[PDB]
């Protein structure tokens, strides 16, 4: 499965 | 963090960047307010301020 | 307020009627906790203790 792209600041 | 620009009704920030595409999950200070409620999808608080 | 049983599996108090079949929304001080949450659907805290 694909790899989940966090967005933090 | 995120907020609609109310000319161009644009997101930006970490909330137009998973409304907007490349995002999936925002794990960050993002305040639970309504008009971010509207259109993205908040845990309960994880930390109350 | 409610919890199960390890007898018979059973919710007893107001989330024993939104679960089965005798309410429809509770607003009333229930604490928003992880075995609740799996079995009725809370909202956003309106109050924060």
């Amino acid at each position: 499965q694909k790899t989940v792209v966090v967005t933090t600041i | 963090y995120g907020a609609r620009d109310a000319d161009t009704k644009i997101w930006n920030g970490m909330v137009g960047e998973l409304v907007y595409g490349k995002a999936d999950i925002a794990i960050a200070p993002l305040t639970i307010t309504l008009v971010r409620e509207e259109v993205i999808d908040f845990s309960k608080p994880f930390m109350s301020l």
